[PDB]
């Protein structure tokens, strides 16, 4: 599971894997992380499934509630609040890690990464999930703020497709969305596209010398690929 | 802990040892083991101080109480099924504590024993604690109904004095109490080594 | 237990505490925990006094039948190697973290010993219980080439501040100071905790304490 | 476990033989204690257990047939009943918060006619109660330790129709049987007997 | 989540908090750019070790009862001193409801001339001193910190005590596995208190003892 | 994580004729440093003949003194100005250690004040609160220490020589001083300056005692 | 635990040439006295005294393998085994079985002849050895001997005088302690003479 | 622990007495098994403890007395010596990998003069022993569970200088307290007597 | 603790931190994690200290003898199956993880790996120890194989700086080292110096803006840095 958010000028970019695992089993290979709370406001959960479900759905409950009341459109800061509040009076029973990202007139794009503890950061880009871990060295290389919306969407693609090639837990599709002053916009690009998988980098085409054949010098000549050879 | 009653013609003689060790340290010297709960009836201290102190003084409380209502002194058949129901509720709380209650009410003398799980007996002759053991040997031989009331205070402090000398966590000050019609008063209370020298003399 | 060791300009300079304690109370106020290995090599060392003395002793003999056999002085990584392989062999179980600090012909040399059997070669070190309260002082005052007397004050200081942050030591700086020739090993450098509010010395003429029965023996 | 309780139903009476045994750990605490509670004028319990659950749990039975008798004017339940609503406490017991009545009992009885148009039990009846709820009506029944050792005893030697004389003889046999095959010491046993005339303490055999 | 170390000292007139600007997640660093010296009512600043959510909640509920307190009522704002002692007692209240508040927080304060400086544990400990420490920093840093004011305990000066702040910190930084050379310091003299641009201590890797020969076990 | 621990320090008090001196180390230590040396949390005045000394764990102290000073409050408010006396004040001190038996303090306390006709008596607690009255008296992890020494000045056993006088604030104050000193030199966390009160019947008095700092 | 089981106390002190090892007498099952007239101290030679503590069988049977010793050390060696010698011999002896532990905790007692130099020494139960200059202690009674000790004992105390402070010790550590009792035996040897002394105790 | 050993010094006998019982988890196996093995002519072993320990260890220690005896030429080995070697065994067991004997002992003796040069003990001994190692000599001494019941007992009523008949009521009397206050049925106690004839089976009390 | 190994024309060039660590606290800030075994084969060891300090100086004693008795250079095979035989029959007991790079005349530079597990897989690049798993997605980046010498030791002390400035295990002097036909030739760059740190890194100098000052509007103005403001 790797799920990830970057914020650029006008709004906020998610990106994220799809497959839900029982461990060492793929239970569901297309599954979607990205669920919407308001039109504008989306999340990445990651963690448990069940729980991070009914959370989502509750805070969205919540949300339309709030909307209707008011009559204007909501912040982040509410929603990321609210999620907030809830997985930190549940913090012994879930294990949710929440990725709450969207755009609101008032303050831009925005993102907000509540973690397993239940804290509640906003940052300039967010990362979770059991393969994000590889990628806080790939974004402290490649990543300079100030991007624009495509080549944030290049940067995140490239990213997600860079941790689920080495995860064994995250893999299949890549969906990302594009949360800014337009429509919102979705897109899922498949494995047979991904911007990168180690099958098709030519680094790993060379394989390692490991059946010597019999021999009787010292040198190294790579496998033996046959009986008669 | 070493705590003894028993019963014969003449009334009742409770007698205890007065230390207190926590474990292998000696707390104190002088713990009062007999709770007078009230003009006539004696509760005995075992196990753990804090719960036995504690509910023997709302015994007490709850006596007086029956008395002030029915204009009546409470008996010790009734005294001591209160302090059996307040340790039968709580059996699943981890209590520690074995009293015996001794009282002299319109139907003659009576003796109990109340354990930590509501346990409730009625016997002429307890001796209750860690020392016990000692003190059953040389009470169980020497105990008979008629005994002077001198002789059985003797039979009573030198049965509890057998018990302080062969077991590490009793010693301290013998202590006899007597029981009769008119209340209870204190007989003796005498350290536990000059009474060495007065038994084993020379 | 409080050891350092300050590598400086000619030599070592290595100190410690003098407070033992045996489970939570001061058994000795006075215990010494600079062993002797050689002429020139001093072996500080913390946790269980039993293992740190035994296998201390057992190397320094092994040393001085060494050197014996070939006649030379000994070379503080042959002390190091002897004790990191017994410390090995045993899996941790004794439980001793030494200080080994001597001085060769290749210069000074001083190293640590974890009790699992880990080394390590460095310019100053610290075990004990207040290791971290004494490298705290070290890491803020050591400069490269210092003097003996620089150096005797920042082992004097860096065990005062186990002395008196750390429970478990105190009451005394043990400094050895460790040169090519000499090797000088001052004992009360600095006692800060000074014998304050004096005895009374409760009088008892003698014959208080009652006495059955007595059999004298002259010699 | 340790204190056993002996009961045999013959034609026209019940036995029952509790050992008054009393013990802290392994200190006897006494000797003679009657572990066998009288609850109406043909009814007898015999418990064996801690002492604490022992005298709540009969004393809350008691005082519950007392006051049930009061509620119908002087009418007596018969042994059907006292036994199936015993069996419901100990049975609702292991399903609270306070637990189980970690006693064992022996419910006796003799059903006594009580008007002309009664048509119930005449005989006399004996029930076996384990401490979870079981109930059942047996013949002969024992608890504790040498419930077994007297239980085979008595497979050879009970019949149907024993008199009175040959039940004192047997109730002996079975006593000193648990007192030479058992480690515990169960010195004195304590015979209680139902009979039309009501309960009455046997004194010549313990 | 959680912070690293706290430390502080008072000097003549006013009250030094540093502190790391970094939350790691177990053994990863995880944001090394936020803020975790918050400061309450127009007086006092507090600064937690350990869990950033527990924290991030107690500060947040002792930062609303100040404004109400003030805002209802033609009250005063609540001194140093108080809104600790409410901080303390919520703090074991939560932990009587084996709820425990996981943080201890270093508290400083100044009104008109009475200079405070306290902190309290998670399990409802609280103490007052000249120089507090958590985390780590209680290990390493402390004994620094109270030999610099033993040296003179007339009382430092401001630079005077910057300078120490520096050096112990600089030891923090080199003997603390979770840390970073990023601090800030929020200083409260009477006017009120001030959180400096974060910066930076300069270190020291040059020893002659370190080269490669040398550390080499052949 | 476990909601206990034990923050060190010592109390020990003696009883006198008209007067009690009670003694608390000024020392707090958490899990393996050494929080403060100025520690003034152990010895709380409730009323002005009367004081309670704990040790153990520094939060359930800091609980239990507000618990019996509103506790000591009502009791003035409901009676018309009295203040309570030594005797009330432990007993409601036992009543409210037991009510918190299933999940007790971690104290070890002692209330020391002066009785009705003038004498001084010191009491002294258990965890769950089991009470007596004693004439001294030490707590803390220097208890084993101090209890044996004072046991051999006052009670004066296993000595045949007839009893000294009656000792006075100024001797019991020193014999005191010889015990702590004593104890800070082999007790590991006991000790870094000790705080004393004479309690006496013009009020009460006090004073501060160096020790060592290691 | 199992250091306990048996109670016992021991305690040593130095005068100035002089001193003065005291044991207590009880003997018991962890509460239950089995007996009461056994004292601890052990005399090798007329300078050297020793006393045990811990567990009662390791008690005698490390006395049994300190005896065999000494006395094939006066056999080899044609003269009385010394102080020191003879701790740092008991203390390799402890050493040796370091994970099959004795369960004693000895304390020994030592003066030379003609120099006039006392000696004290008290091994932990694996054998970490502890001189200290002015009074040893162990047993159950430990820290409240310590405690004694640590007020009572002065420098330079003559024999009459320190047998006092080392009767008071004993008596008022072992009255706090539920483990020992029962009066207690005491060795004053100089280095002219050595002197027994049983000291009236509680019989509680 | 269930059986209990007494054992008490006079002037001029031992007496020990020792419970025959032996069980199986309750069940009592027999109620008169002598435990009580007599070593040479003049010395024996109360032991208690499960059967095989106790039968190994106690055919062990006499096989071994016994080819001591024969490599020294009919030469009596003393009450100190056997004791000591008994002892030996019982601590040597507890650090090897069979592990402890669990059985314990009071060994009784009387010591006689053996030549015109002895200058030996001439008294009788009695040696308690402990399962760990312990040995020690005492008055009188007791094990298992009535072992403190007796024990007390004793010092109330024993005397250095008792006769026979004296320490036969003695006996009786503690014999008697065990069984009166012990929850385990120690109904039968084989009581035997050293004196300076050897050992004597006292059919008396029981 | 993070090591690696990265294999070029001419030899090999392998890379370390200096920090060993007693899980929150630094014991030793300058080790050397780089053991030789002989004069042109070295090893990086990661894991416990003990055990691969012992497993080391064993396994040198033993080269050093084989290569006395045949009198010509070792090659890196034989110190790799020595050094996988022993780290396979302790499995247990030890948790040690090598990497053995070395140039041999014959087969020329040379990079084996031996995991925990026991294995041993002779690579192209190895990478190692705690602070490993953050320089994978490096790796599969910036990384491209035929670089010359100075641009090896100039991407692996790069790397080495990213894998320590995240990681909380690693840090401290990066130590280098390179093994060819030439004399091997070390190198220490302290930290004042690397390549890289999360404290000069330009994206990591705005804050989050998390002490919002108590204001009337919904608007994110930063954090509240003064009692006055
Ligand atoms: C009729 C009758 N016959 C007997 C023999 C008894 C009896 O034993 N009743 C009883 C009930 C509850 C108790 F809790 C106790 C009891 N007494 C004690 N004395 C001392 C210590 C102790 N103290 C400090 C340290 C270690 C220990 C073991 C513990 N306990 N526990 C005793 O009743």
């Amino acid at each position: 599971t790797t799920i990830l958010a970057v914020s650029y000028n006008g709004g906020v970019v998610l990106a994220a894997d799809s497959r839900t695992s029982s461990g060492t089993y793929v239970v569901n290979r297309a599954s979607n992380k990205l669920t919407k709370l308001t039109k504008k406001i989306y999340c990445c959960r990651s963690g448990s499934a069940a729980d991070t479900q009914a959370l989502a759905e509750r805070v969205s409950n919540y949300l339309g509630s709030y909307q209707t009341d008011i009559g204007a459109g909501v912040n982040v800061a509410t929603a990321a609040n609210l999620f907030q509040k809830m997985c930190y009076m549940n913090r012994w029973n879930i294990s949710a890690g929440i990725i709450v990202a969207g755009y609101d007139p008032i303050n831009g794009g925005s993102v907000y990464s509540i973690p397993s503890g239940g804290s509640c950061v906003k940052l300039d880009y967010a990362l979770g999930g059991s393969g994000s871990i590889f990628l806080y060295s790939f974004f402290d290389a490649n990543y300079k703020p100030g991007m624009s919306k495509s080549e944030c969407v290049a940067f995140c693609q490239r990213a997600v497709a860079h941790a689920y090639s080495r995860d064994g837990s995250s893999g299949g599709l890549i969906r990302t969305i594009t949360l800014d002053a337009d429509e919102p916009e979705d897109q899922t690009i498949p494995w047979n596209r991904s911007p990168y998988c180690m099958e098709k980098d030519p680094k790993y085409v060379t394989q390692a010398t490991q059946n010597q054949p019999f021999s009787s010098s010292a040198k190294i000549t790579g496998n033996r690929m046959s009986s008669t050879g | 802990t070493t705590t003894l009653a028993f019963r014969f013609n003449g009334g009742i003689i409770v007698a205890v040892d007065s230390r207190a060790s926590t474990g292998q340290y000696i707390a104190s010297q002088t713990v009062m083991k007999v709770l007078e709960i009230n003009d006539y009836l004696l509760g005995t201290l075992a196990g753990g101080a804090a719960d036995c102190q504690y509910w023997e003084r709302v015994l007490g409380m709850e006596c007086r109480l029956w008395e002030l209502r029915n204009g009546s002194r409470i008996t010790v058949a009734a005294a001591s099924k209160i302090l059996a129901n307040i340790t039968y509720a709580y059996r699943n709380h981890g209590l520690s504590m074995g009293t015996m209650v001794a009282g002299w009410d319109q139907f003659g003398p009576s003796l109990y024993y109340v354990d930590d799980k509501g346990s409730r007996v009625k016997q002429d002759l307890f001796s209750v604690g860690s020392g016990s053991i000692y003190a059953y040997g040389v009470l169980d031989t020497g105990y008979r109904k008629d005994l002077s009331v001198e002789d059985a205070c003797d039979l009573a402090r030198r049965s509890i004095f057998h018990a302080t000398y062969r077991d590490g966590a009793s010693g301290g000050i013998v202590t006899v109490y007597h029981v009769h019609e008119k209340g209870w008063t204190k007989i003796s209370r005498d350290d536990q080594t000059k009474l060495y020298h007065r038994y084993f003399p020379s | 237990t409080t050891i350092v060791g300050v590598v400086y300009r000619d030599g070592v300079v290595l100190g410690a505490d003098t407070r033992a304690t045996e489970g939570s109370i001061v058994a000795d106020k006075r215990c010494r925990k600079i062993h002797y290995m050689a002429p020139n090599i001093m072996c500080c060392g913390a946790g269980t006094s039993a293992d740190t003395e035994a296998v201390t002793n057992m190397v320094s003999s092994h040393l001085a039948l060494h050197r014996l056999e070939t006649g030379k002085q000994s070379r503080v990584l042959e002390a190091l190697t002897l004790l990191k392989r017994h410390l090995y062999r045993y899996q941790g179980h004794v439980s001793a973290a030494l200080v080994l600090g001597g001085v060769d012909v290749e210069g000074p040399f001083l190293a640590t010993i974890a009790p699992h059997g880990s080394t390590d070669r460095l310019p100053f070190v610290t075990m004990g219980s207040g290791s971290i309260a004494a490298m705290a002082q070290l890491e803020a005052a050591y400069k490269d080439n210092m003097t003996c007397e620089e150096a005797k004050e920042l082992v004097a200081s860096a065990i005062r501040k186990g002395i008196f942050n750390d429970p478990y030591s105190g009451t005394q700086v043990d400094v050895c100071v460790i040169t090519k020739d000499k090797t000088e090993l001052t004992i009360g450098y600095d006692k800060p905790n000074e014998r304050m509010y004096p005895r009374q010395e409760v009088l008892l003429p003698p014959g208080t304490t009652p006495v059955l029965k007595e059999e004298i023996r002259q010699l | 476990m340790a204190e056993t309780a002996i009961a045999f139903r013959c034609k026209d009476y019940v036995m029952v033989a509790a050992a008054g045994l009393n013990a802290f750990y392994y200190i006897k605490i006494t000797d003679a204690e009657d572990k066998i509670t009288q609850l109406d004028t043909h009814q007898l319990v015999a418990c064996t257990g801690e002492n604490g659950p022992r005298v709540n749990f009969t004393e809350y039975i008691k005082c519950n047939l007392a006051l049930n008798r009061m509620r119908q004017h002087g009418r007596h339940s018969s042994c059907e009943s006292t036994a199936n609503f015993m069996r419901n406490c100990l049975a609702s017991a292991i399903r609270s918060r306070e637990g189980a009545y970690q006693v064992n009992c022996l419910f006796a009885g003799y059903d006594t006619p009580v008007s002309e148009d009664d048509d119930g039990v005449v005989g006399p009846q004996l029930f076996y109660m384990d401490y979870l709820g079981t109930l059942q009506a047996v013949p002969y029944g024992c608890h504790g330790y040498g419930a077994c050792f007297v239980t085979a005893l008595l497979d050879r030697l009970w019949r149907p129709d024993l008199s009175q004389q040959e039940g004192l003889e047997l109730m002996q046999k079975c006593c000193d049987e648990v007192k030479r095959r058992v480690i515990i010491s169960n010195s004195y046993f304590f015979v209680k007997a139902v009979t039309k005339n009501g309960v009455e303490v046997i004194t010549a055999v313990h | 989540a959680s912070g690293g170390s706290v430390i502080a000292i008072k000097y003549k007139g006013g009250v030094l908090m540093a502190a790391d600007t970094l939350l790691s997640y177990g053994s990863l660093a995880k944001w090394p750019n936020i803020p975790r010296i918050r400061l309450l009512g127009s007086h006092s600043a507090v600064c937690a070790t350990g869990s950033y959510a527990d924290f991030q909640m107690m500060a947040k509920q002792v930062e609303d009862n100040i404004e109400r307190q003030k805002m209802y009522h033609n009250v005063d704002e609540l001194s140093p001193s108080e809104v600790f002692s409410y901080l303390h007692r919520s703090i074991y209240q939560k932990r009587c409801d084996f709820d425990p508040c996981l943080c201890q927080m270093v508290f400083i304060g100044v009104r008109d001339g009475e200079t405070f400086l306290a902190g309290v544990d998670d399990v409802g400990t609280r103490w007052e001193d000249d120089c507090i420490a958590t985390g780590y920093g209680a290990y390493i840093a402390l004994p620094l910190l109270r030999q610099a004011l033993e040296k003179n305990p007339d009382g430092l000066s401001r630079g005077e005590a910057m300078r120490i702040l520096t050096d112990c910190l600089r030891v923090l930084f080199y003997r603390e596995c979770r840390a970073i050379n990023k601090f800030q310091v929020a200083d409260a003299a009477s006017d009120g208190v001030r959180i400096s641009e974060p910066f930076d201590v300069e270190t020291h890797w040059e020893y002659e003892g370190y080269c490669f020969e040398k550390t080499a076990i052949i | 994580w476990s909601p206990y621990q034990d923050n060190g320090g010592t109390t020990a008090a003696i009883a006198g004729k008209d007067f009690v001196i009670l003694a608390g180390d000024t020392r707090l230590n958490g899990d393996f440093c050494l929080h403060s040396r100025h520690d003034q949390s152990k010895i709380f005045q409730l009323t002005p003949y009367t004081y309670m000394a704990s040790n153990g764990m520094q939060a359930d102290r800091l609980q239990l003194q507000q618990m019996l000073k509103y506790r000591v409050k009502w009791y003035k408010y409901n009676n018309g100005g009295k203040v309570p006396s030594t005797k009330a004040i432990a007993q409601l001190m036992s009543t409210m250690l037991y009510h918190r038996r299933f999940f007790p303090y971690y104290t070890f306390n002692m209330v020391v004040g002066l009785d009705e006709e003038g004498h001084g008596v010191c009491y002294s607690y258990d965890a769950v609160g089991s009470t007596e009255p004693f004439l001294y008296g030490t707590r803390g992890s220097a208890a084993s220490f101090v209890e044996p020494l004072l046991d051999c000045l006052i009670n004066r056993q296993h000595m045949t020589s007839q009893a000294p006088p009656e000792m006075t604030k100024e001797e019991t104050l020193a014999m005191l001083k010889n015990a702590f000193t004593g104890a800070a030199e082999r007790d590991i966390y006991t000790g870094d300056s000790v705080s004393f009160f004479i309690i006496t019947k013009d009020g009460v008095q006090q004073e501060s005692f160096e020790l060592r700092k290691d | 635990s199992i250091m306990a089981y048996s109670g016992g106390s021991v305690m040593a002190m130095a005068g100035k040439e002089c001193f003065v090892i005291i044991s207590d007498n009880r003997l018991g099952e962890q509460l239950k006295t089995i007996s009461t007239e056994v004292p601890k101290l052990h005399v090798v030679n007329d300078s050297i005294v020793y006393g045990l503590t811990g567990l009662r069988t390791d008690q005698q049977t490390f006395a049994n393998k300190v005896q065999f010793r000494t006395e094939m050390y006066k056999l080899r060696e044609e003269r009385d085994i010394t102080g020191k010698a003879f701790a740092a011999m008991i203390t390799s002896m402890l050493y040796e079985a370091r994970f099959g532990p004795w369960f004693v905790e000895p304390v020994i007692g030592s003066i030379d002849k003609s120099t006039g130099e006392v000696y004290l020494c008290a091994t932990d139960l694996i054998g970490a050895p502890c001189e200290p200059e002015d009074y040893v202690c162990a047993g159950t009674a430990a820290e409240s001997l310590h405690g004694m000790c640590e007020a009572l004992w002065r420098p330079g105390m003559s024999p009459e005088e320190l047998f006092e402070i080392a009767a008071q010790a004993m008596l008022s550590a072992c009255d706090r302690d539920s483990l020992s009792g029962y009066g207690a035996v005491a060795m004053i040897v100089t280095k002219d003479k050595v002197t027994t002394r049983l000291i009236k105790g509680r019989k509680d």
